[PDB]
């Protein structure tokens, strides 16, 4: 459901609630939440 | 054993017998009585949905530990997990103990991935009879297509001819 | 040879054939106390060597009493064979050599006849008047072979580093804690060697068991439950039913907690 990226192999995964947090390609148990798709506004000062 | 099963981290009966010197019959009867009174206390207190935590087989949770005891890579472990999941569909081995199912799946994927580990070493490490492992591999050789992950052979990392015949 | 001290019964004559007096006829021999370096003490004290063979010669130049050792070539070749015996004391006082040999056990004014004296044969080997030290000679070509060896003393390390397991860590942890591998060692299997002994018996009749109890009471007046049970091989319930009729336990005597025959049957 929610997009994550494995910390070492950098493969995009989709994890649901019941899924254990673990990479399906290289098995690294550290996953990063994907950057938000909404545009974020910064003042250039 | 109950604490291991509740945390989705369940060990086997052989593990607990390896630590605690207890006879099999009294340990099984004690486990049955404690499961009964735990269900009774859950019904009397806060009801808990099992959602496959008191499952007798739990063969998905033995594959990573048993692969770690053999020092296998990850892709062998996930191929063995897929093989053990698909072994439930096979009615010829559905009655087998989940230790034996996990071990024959691991050995099938060791032969599939050309890992140089003999059946004797797998039997010595996981305390399964080598004849049992050989019979499980023989009875699983007819269903090679269903057990092996199709995406693995699609990507070409493994091929079905690597498995020796019977 | 442990033996009682201060024996006035002259028991040492019968049990020790050798005389207990100190032998002094060898005390007139001249003995040179010599201190050796590491290599000469190593090769001059081993028991697999020194079969009585000659090891060298002693040259005493009388111009200045200079003492040298000319070693034979039978020992090594890398070591020097010419040495200087330096004398740190020309006259050494109050120093002797005594040897001890084991005996043959076969064939105020107030005194106590027990002092725990160990009798051993003693004999003065000689008199020491020269304290000697052996230096390697400067001019020997093998002298540097000593010095580098001495430089090899401080250079080598007698301890090895720890061994690092280079294999997969899962294979190392396979034997640890939770493992399928049941223990196959037989070290301290006390429950294996003690729970295998099971006693099985029947209700063998009353007359024979009471006769057996009378036989054991005639052999010895005092018995216990466990000893009588292992002697007659009967169940505890059947043995107890026969003991209280003809015997009783002692509650306050010096032989308490033991089943003994009744005083009515005691005179029988
Ligand atoms: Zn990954």
């Amino acid at each position: 459901t929610l997009k994550y990226i494995c910390a070492e192999c950098s493969s995009k995964l989709s994890l649901s609630r019941t899924d254990a947090v673990r990479c399906k390609d290289c098995g690294h148990r550290i996953l990063l939440k994907a950057r938000t798709k909404r545009l974020v506004q910064f003042e250039a000062r | 054993l109950i604490g291991c099963r509740r945390a989705e981290v369940a060990r086997t009966f052989k593990e607990i017998q390896s630590l605690i010197h207890v006879k099999t019959k009294e340990f099984g009867k004690t486990l049955n009585i404690m499961k009964n009174i735990l269900r009774g206390k859950s019904e009397d207190g806060f009801l808990k949905i099992d959602t496959d935590n008191m499952s007798g087989a739990q063969n998905l949770t033995y594959i990573p530990r048993f692969c770690s005891h053999l020092g296998l890579p990850m892709q062998v472990t996930t191929s063995a997990e897929y093989t053990a999941k698909k072994c439930k569909e096979i009615k010829e081995i559905a009655g087998k103990s989940p230790i034996t199912i996990a071990v024959v799946s691991i050995y099938l994927n060791i032969l599939l991935f050309q890992i140089p580990i003999t059946a004797a070493k797998v039997g010595q490490t996981l305390q399964v009879t080598e004849g049992t492992i050989k019979s499980g591999y023989k009875i699983l050789y007819e269903h090679r297509d269903k057990l092996v992950d199709p995406q693995l052979i699609a990507n070409g990392v493994v091929s079905l001819d690597n498995l020796p015949g019977v | 040879e442990v033996f009682d001290g201060n024996d006035i019964e002259n028991n040492e004559t019968k049990v020790y054939e050798e005389s207990l007096d100190l032998d002094l006829e060898r005390s007139n021999r001249q003995v040179w106390l010599v201190r050796l370096p590491m290599f000469l003490a190593e090769k001059w004290r081993d028991r697999n060597n020194l079969h009585g063979q000659e090891l060298g010669k002693i040259r005493i130049n009388k111009d200045g009493s200079k003492i040298t050792l000319l070693l034979n070539e039978n020992d090594n070749d890398s070591i020097p064979h010419e040495y200087d015996l330096e004398l740190t004391k020309k006259v050494v006082e109050n120093e002797y050599v005594f040897t001890e040999q084991n005996l043959k056990k076969y064939q105020r004014d107030r005194y106590i006849p027990y002092v725990k004296t160990i009798p051993k044969k003693t004999a003065i080997v000689g008199t020491v008047c020269h304290e000697c030290q052996v230096m390697p000679s400067m001019n020997d070509p093998n002298y540097h072979k000593i010095v580098e060896q001495r430089r090899n003393i401080v250079k080598l390390n007698n301890k090895e580093r720890i061994t690092t397991l280079d294999e997969t860590v899962g294979v190392t942890m396979s034997h640890t804690g939770m493992s399928m591998r049941s223990d196959n060692s037989n070290f301290l299997k006390v429950g294996r060697e003690k729970a295998k002994s099971n006693i099985k018996s029947i209700r063998m009749p009353k007359k024979e068991i009471l006769d057996y109890l009378f036989k054991l009471f005639d052999e010895y007046d005092y018995w216990s439950l466990k000893g009588l049970k292992e002697r007659t091989r009967q169940p505890e319930a059947h043995l107890k039913e026969c003991l209280d009729k003809v015997a009783t336990l002692v509650k306050k005597g010096p032989y308490a907690f033991k089943y003994t025959l009744r005083p009515e049957y005691k005179k029988l």
